[PDB]
């Protein structure tokens, strides 16, 4: 009869015919990931082509129902999600060119092998050949060689490809009634039609700048301390007034600073909180790790894992004969099938990763009652944030003592809390200016503020201004230095890590206030608290049915992303860094004073 | 995948109690006539179930048998088993033989 | 059978032992509406629709 009832029946038909097909596609992807064989690759490609063609035909059917004659918010949300053209609005030649460009960037990044000129008989791939060198070497010219040679090969291959990529994506986005591709990425946080809880695409950049202006003193103090420690490690290269050299940050790109914890430790003489040896002594299998994680999630009141999870997941490396992707991934295959694909070792990092991916699984299980096209996070930040809060809670010494993995006579003094908070800052605080600078640069590239001949001159200027990192030698426009990273070369949004980092501490403050913890925020554990789990599950069960602003009101009581929980989490460390930076100079100079 | 189990997804009105609908006529959700072909706003009402052994317990197939007991004015003949106490002879007992 | 074409079997003129069904461990739902399972094996009905 009416348009709304027609759309409701069409959405029922869509969810019905897209659930089995999504399960087949996800099962083919799973069979590829646990078994790298050519027929599984062919089955994955066939299932993906069927899934994309079916989504094209259902979007084509969906556009014939106009949006303004539907008043129910969930139905309007599913119709808004379905009626996006994607690449279909673009011409078939340009769509094929864009798909070819994306695939060849994937092959160039995945099969990129770089080694030293005049020694070409064997070469090292990025993982793990270059990762181990970047994370563990202490030699200046070796790291400089690896960094410059990998950005030479990868950038000189990817620069015309990226120049075509920006034009094609901008053409598709302006064909989709967006300002640029950056506006298309910012449309994930767009809330329209809800009274008071509306969020705009243009408000996101202003909110990011407003939060980063409060990030900036803590990052300046951390940068000054890391600069002083790297000056101690490398005596003559680092200047007291200038930026940090790019190849010394402990990772390939500067994404995380967590590989500088050995060089920048405050109190090396004091012990660590490493629980690896205790699990080796008690012979903790990966099955025991996941069962302890399940015990943690049942202690907070969340549902326990399904029988199909324990039957169908691969929690151990299969062997030499069978090949599998080593990256830990939680899979919501559909129809109530939840699995974790992780090559779990007996380490603290794998244990925290197991908690993180089981948090992903809990988030996926919570919105199983929702309709199929609403089975996602409310934004891209929440999905990672609910795993990162489990990574926060599981890493605490109280959790390790509670499960017996730490000695009950371990002394928790202020020095161990300072160095733990510094490690968490190197992991968490250090990625924030890099993430903000990369996303702001990509937004200005898509918007056309930066011409193609001036991409890199601005970019290093941004890195000196924001990240406080100087290039070793100047780069011309033959280089493509951003696209050496996985997410940007393979068309992924990058602001999810910034939003994840802020939502992580907002959720942490909300659950610790729910759990009635009376001490420091970093000393807080959310186990044994039924009300914290209930407050979490109220937001978790919604999925994408409600706006992320309303979900954030449901958890923390605020209508917008906030920076104060992060500053409260690191406040002992902030005071300690302010005490330690009396003699040294906080802040950096954007000039070429150290080296160029 | 076992797709040998179909359900009715759309009907104009709700079913009466103990009604069976095996009609395979195209459901008309819109003003346009379907004309017997599944096009736009016109859907085939019978849809297949996807049953895989790796599905969750909320998606696994469940066999349901519903037993309906009615009493009508005719003599009731589907009776339960009448438990019989062993026979004891030569004593003053309370006997109940066939009512 | 499929749920759209559900099979109906009329059960008449026999003895219906319901304790065999009730004491089985193979059933997940045995929810009875309008009667209790304990007196099913005693009561008598005209017909049974399965
Ligand atoms: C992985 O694939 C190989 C070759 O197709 C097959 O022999 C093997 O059984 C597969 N592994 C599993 C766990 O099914
Ligand atoms: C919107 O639709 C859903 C199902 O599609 C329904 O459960 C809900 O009650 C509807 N909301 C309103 C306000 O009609
Ligand atoms: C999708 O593309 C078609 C064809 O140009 C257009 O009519 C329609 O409005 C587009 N949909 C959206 C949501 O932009
Ligand atoms: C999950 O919890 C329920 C309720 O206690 C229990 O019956 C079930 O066996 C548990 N599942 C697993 C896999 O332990
Ligand atoms: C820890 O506390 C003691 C005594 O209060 C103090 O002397 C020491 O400097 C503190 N250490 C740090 C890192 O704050
Ligand atoms: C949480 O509950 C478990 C199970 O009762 C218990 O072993 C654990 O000690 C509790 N945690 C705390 C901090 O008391």
């Amino acid at each position: 009869s009416t348009i709304e009832e027609q759309a409701k029946t069409f959405l029922d038909k869509f969810n019905h015919e897209a659930e089995d097909l999504f399960y087949q596609s996800s099962l083919a992807s799973w069979n590829y990931n646990t078994n790298i064989t050519e027929e599984n690759v062919q089955n994955m490609n066939n299932a993906g082509d069927k899934w994309s063609a079916f989504l094209k035909e259902q979007s084509t059917l969906a556009q014939m129902y106009p949006l303004q004659e539907i008043q129910n918010l969930t139905v309007k949300l599913q119709l808004q999600a379905l009626q996006q053209n994607g690449s279909s609005v673009l011409s078939e030649d340009k769509s094929k060119r864009l798909n070819t460009i994306l695939n060849t960037m994937s092959t160039i990044y995945s099969t990129g092998k770089v080694c030293n000129p005049d020694n070409p008989q064997e070469c090292l791939l990025l993982e793990p050949g270059l990762n181990e060198i970047m994370a563990n070497s202490l030699d200046y010219n070796e790291r400089l060689w690896a960094w410059e040679s990998w950005r030479s090969e990868v950038g000189k291959q990817l620069r015309p490809l990226y120049e075509e990529y920006v034009v094609l994506k901008n053409e598709m986005a302006r064909a989709n009634h967006y300002e640029d591709y950056g506006d298309y990425w910012r449309g994930d946080y767009e809330v329209n039609g809800v009274d008071g809880y509306d969020y705009s695409r243009g408000q996101l950049i202003e909110d990011v700048e407003h939060t980063f202006e409060e990030i900036k003193p803590l990052y300046e103090h951390l940068h000054a301390y890391v600069r002083a420690k790297l000056m101690n490690a490398y005596p003559s290269y680092i200047s007291p007034i200038g930026c940090l050299p790019a190849h010394l940050l402990g990772d390939m790109w500067g994404r995380f600073w967590t590989n500088l914890y050995s060089l920048t430790v405050p109190f090396g003489q004091k012990p660590n909180i490493d629980v690896t040896d205790a699990m080796v002594d008690q012979a903790w299998d990966a099955q025991r790790i996941f069962k302890e994680a399940e015990k943690f999630f049942v202690s907070v009141g969340l549902p326990n894992m399904t029988q199909g999870f324990w039957e169908n997941s691969m929690l151990t490396d299969p062997g030499n004969v069978q090949k599998a992707v080593c990256h830990p991934t939680a899979w919501d295959l559909g129809k109530g099938d939840f699995r974790i694909l992780m090559c779990t070792k007996v380490t603290m990092d794998d244990f925290l990763t197991a908690h993180h991916e089981m948090g992903h699984i809990q988030y996926d299980m919570a919105y199983a009652a929702q309709p199929f096209l609403l089975r996602n996070g409310a934004n891209e930040g929440f999905h990672e944030a609910v795993g990162e809060i489990m990574s926060l809670s599981a890493a605490t010494p109280k959790h390790l003592k509670s499960i017996g993995l730490l000695s009950p006579d371990f002394q928790e003094d202020n020095e161990t809390e300072i160095n733990f908070l510094l490690k968490q800052a190197l992991t968490i605080v250090g990625t924030l200016p890099f993430t903000y600078m990369l996303e702001k640069w990509r937004w200005m590239v898509f918007k056309g503020e930066i011409p193609k001949d001036q991409w890199m001159k601005k970019w290093w200027e941004m890195k000196r201004e924001i990240v406080g990192v100087v290039e070793p030698v100047p780069h011309d426009e033959t280089y493509c230095d951003p696209a050496s990273l996985f997410h940007v070369s393979n068309d992924y949004s990058f602001i999810r890590y910034y939003t994840r980092t802020l939502y992580q501490f907002q959720f942490q403050e909300a659950l610790c206030q729910a759990a009635k913890h009376e001490g420091p925020l970093h000393k807080c554990d959310i186990s044994n608290s039924t009300e914290a789990g209930q407050k979490l599950f109220n937001m978790l069960r919604l999925g994408k049915s409600e706006p992320w602003t309303l979900a954030l009101e449901n958890v923390v009581g605020a209508k917008n992303m906030n920076v104060r929980p992060l500053l409260n989490y690191f406040e002992p460390l902030f005071t300690w860094l302010k005490d330690q930076n009396k003699n040294s100079f906080v802040g950096w100079s954007t000039d070429w004073s150290p080296y160029a | 995948g076992n797709y040998n189990y179909r359900y009715r997804l759309f009907r104009k009105s709700n079913l009466k109690p103990f009604e069976r609908d095996i009609s395979t006529e195209i459901y008309q959700a819109g003003s346009t006539p379907c004309n017997g072909v599944e096009g736009f706003n016109c859907y085939f009402p019978l849809q297949s179930y996807g049953f895989q052994p790796t599905n969750g317990v909320g998606y696994q197939p469940y066999r349901v048998v519903v037993l309906s007991f009615e009493l009508l004015h005719a003599p009731a003949t589907v009776c339960g088993p009448k438990k019989s106490t062993n026979l004891v002879k030569n004593k003053c007992v309370n006997f109940n033989f066939n009512g | 059978a499929s749920v759209y074409a559900w099979n109906r079997k009329r059960i008449s003129n026999c003895v219906a032992d319901y304790s065999v069904l009730y004491n089985s461990a193979s059933f997940s739902t045995f929810k009875c509406y309008g009667v209790s399972p304990t007196k099913l094996n005693d009561l008598c009905f005209t017909n049974v629709y399965a």
